[PDB]
């Protein structure tokens, strides 16, 4: 679902 | 409320690569974001005597040669993803199919992930290598 | 006596030659290049480890495959293993030549040699 | 190199 630096 | 399964590195994989292309339409000066430090980065490209151009690594370098190719209405068409378990808790997610920049036609590559762990259940991009066949062939 | 360094570009186009140099000159050895828990995906499912791959590969009939290989990329990795991607043309039991991907991911064993534990594979003819 | 399961030599 998230990936990286991105914050749900 | 409800628990379901983990996604399974096939799972995960097309959901990166969904993730991937969207966001690259919708907004690209964010696509940096996916990679950590110790990131390769090449998505296609010649050079100054007609060789194939070389790669990019770490989270600030990857987005400015990001910026440079300009995208603009980056319409893409997976026609393939294959993702496998890899060394430590890894991924590596073969690509394929078609993207098309600045509304020139659509163009055929080949593409490679490798998706690592950092919370230690997200996946960054270690590793990119992307490649247009008119470039290779 | 003569003493250099190493590099993930040179390792991964090393290997590359000689997997495809080996893939002509004896398929049926192709096998001892995978350990354990290695991931063979050619065309499609996944066959793990030596003597499932070496089935799976005796059973496509490689005969008098050449390869032409149009570019290979290599980056170091997790384990300091490396991935490769190979960009190129293979052509079996003397038909013609078809473009294909192979993305492969070495890792290490023993003093510096590599083994491959992920090989996917796959042509242009039945993507696209 | 050497890879997997070859001794040098029989590689080429």
């Amino acid at each position: 679902i998230t990936f990286g630096d991105f914050n749900d | 409320s409800m628990v379901m399964e983990k996604p399974s590195p096939l799972l995960v994989g097309r959901e990166f690569v969904r993730q991937y292309y969207t966001l690259l339409n919708q907004a690209p000066d964010m696509l940096h974001r996916f990679y950590g430090k110790n990131s390769s980065y090449v998505h296609g490209g010649l050079d100054s005597n007609g060789k194939p151009a070389d790669a990019v690594y770490g989270q600030k370098e990857i987005h400015r040669k990001v910026m440079s190719q300009n995208f603009t209405n980056c319409h893409t068409k997976i026609r393939h993803v294959d993702a496998h378990a890899t060394l430590n808790d890894g991924v590596v997610v073969q690509v394929m199919g078609l993207l098309s920049n600045n509304n020139q036609a659509l163009r055929r590559f080949m593409q490679t992930f490798v998706l690592a762990p950092e919370v230690a259940n997200k996946f960054y991009v270690h590793n990119d290598i992307f490649r247009y066949q008119d470039e290779v062939f």
